[PDB]
């Protein structure tokens, strides 16, 4: 801890981009339950969400060109 | 007093009863300025300037 | 005819009317009227009660007599449901008598998911039709295609529109862009380029 | 003419009915062959809800990206 690991992806965002929230940020501890995977390529098919589909996939095809 | 006022003499009937023409509009001057997007305007008049689908969404 | 949005089926029966006038492989097919039908035409103007109706009905009738019109009916899946209301026939309806007698030769063109979504869950209609898989042309294919098409963009922007650029916006479209599919992304690479440097000059 | 349509996100479905054509399918054929000249405008939730579904009438506008 205190290393500077996550400051590493920061610099990096913002060398490519110019700003650090370039970057998309997916905290994983947030990911503990089995079904919060439903966040990453949307809900499940016949559920109420299921059309919307997943956060960070549109958000990576908006931006094919980023760094995660 | 009307006629005389008026005129002696007395092409999209359809589209100007339902939208709203954007350039009478700004030759008006009710339309605030728009600054600093010439790159964003650049490309929707290259979008407009194609054959093939010229629709800039 | 079946295939992904952007690979060419209108393109399939506007060829097959340019062979047409030109010169038809077969006899039977030498003396042919290829006439495209939108279903936003039939159903207008017809807010009387039946005009649909009588409208469709005539076009049939006409159609069996001339004997030399092959109908094309683009967004085929759109046919279902048309002109229907509280109590009243969609054409489909309409059109698979005559379908089923054989009185009508039709062109449909439609996606997958379209096919699958309307046509399919009538048998009947579905039994008419023959589905033709029009595939994503290859890269090679691409390249040929915007060869040809290359008069009349260079005409319309008054550019000169080089090979290297062909294959570039071709290799370019592949490999960059996913959601859209090779010819028509490799056309609005080479339109919008040519507009661009028209633009700047 | 050019035509602006903003919430571009409604010309699907709109004057749709038991049996009626809605206005995406009529102007389908004007847009794809460079007749009609439309500027749409509209947002990212609204573009992949509405105007993603129909893939077709997706083909026939191209985006620019409007950014912060
Ligand atoms: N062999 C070809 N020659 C010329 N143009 C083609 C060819 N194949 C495809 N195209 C282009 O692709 C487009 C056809 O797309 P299409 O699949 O008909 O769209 P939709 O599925 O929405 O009807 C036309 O604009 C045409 O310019
Ligand atoms: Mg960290
Ligand atoms: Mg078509």
């Amino acid at each position: 801890t205190g290393v500077g690991k996550t400051e590493l992806a920061r610099a990096l965002a913002e060398s490519m981009f110019g700003d650090d929230d370039a970057m998309i940020r997916v905290d994983m501890s947030e990911f503990m339950e089995k079904h919060a995977v439903s966040r990453l390529v949307g809900a499940p098919p016949g559920y109420v969400g299921h059309d919307d589909g997943g956060q960070l996939t549109e958000k990576v095809r908006r931006k094919p060109y980023s760094v995660i | 007093v009307v006629k005389a006022l008026g005129n002696p003499e007395m092409n999209t009937p359809t589209l100007d009863s339902l939208a709203r023409d954007l350039t009478v509009i700004a030759k008006d001057g009710t339309l605030d300025p728009v600054i600093g997007r010439d790159k964003e305007i650049t490309r929707v008049i290259e979008v407009l300037s194609r054959r093939t689908k010229n629709n800039p969404v | 005819l079946i295939g992904e949005p952007g690979v060419g089926k209108t393109a399939i029966a506007e060829g097959l009317a340019q062979a047409i006038v030109n010169n038809e492989v077969p006899e039977t097919l030498k003396d042919k009227r290829v006439m495209s039908l939108d279903m936003g035409t039939v159903v207008a103007g017809t807010k009387y009660r039946g005009e649909f109706e009588e409208r469709l009905k005539k076009v049939m009738e006409e159609i069996q007599q001339a004997g030399n019109v092959i109908l094309f009916i683009d967004e085929l899946h759109t046919l279902v449901g048309a002109g229907g209301a509280e109590g009243a026939i969609d054409a489909s309806n309409i059109l698979k008598p005559a379908l089923a007698r054989g009185e009508l030769q039709c062109i449909g063109a439609t996606t997958l998911d379209e096919y699958r979504k309307n046509i399919e869950k009538d048998a009947a209609l579905e039994r008419r039709f023959q589905p033709v898989q029009v595939d994503e042309p290859s890269v090679v294919d691409t390249v040929a295609i915007l060869k040809g098409l290359r008069d009349r963009y260079e005409a319309h922007h008054r550019i000169n529109i080089s090979d290297e650029a062909i294959e570039a916006a071709v290799k370019l479209s592949n490999r960059y862009v996913s959601d859209r599919f090779l010819p028509d992304k490799a056309i609005d690479l080479i339109d919008e380029a040519s507009s661009k440097v028209r633009l700047k000059s």
